[PDB]
């Protein structure tokens, strides 16, 4: 009954000191691969892995 | 560009003058109005 919350609160804080790691040492906004103004930049996600990068254009140019 | 700004007034005018314009790749607009490219073999197909 204790073991496992034992276990469970460190596997919670265990990322939550690692997340602090990360946050200093990476920068979103500093990242090589974005470019390009914020606003105009935009987010697909859930895209098929078969999709071509012309059938990816061809489809948001619209 | 070359045609003329037309100015229309009763009093208050307008102009309405073209600056510039955007011509994008070919689409079609369904019944939901969902903007989808249109391909060629889809145009031949479906008389469009």
């Amino acid at each position: 009954e204790e073991r496992m919350e034992r276990k469970r609160r460190e596997k919670i804080e265990r990322r939550q000191q690692e997340v602090e790691t990360e946050l200093k040492m990476w920068d979103p906004h500093n990242d090589p691969n974005a470019q390009g103004d914020a606003f105009k930049t935009l987010f697909v996600a859930r895209v098929n892995y078969d999709t071509t990068e012309s059938k990816l254009r061809r489809e948001f140019e619209v | 560009e070359d045609a003329p700004p037309i100015d229309l007034q009763a009093p208050p005018r307008y102009l309405l003058k073209f600056e510039q314009i955007y011509l994008s790749k070919p689409t079609h607009w369904e019944r939901d109005g969902a903007p989808s490219p249109m391909m060629p073999n889809e145009a031949r197909l479906r008389n469009l």
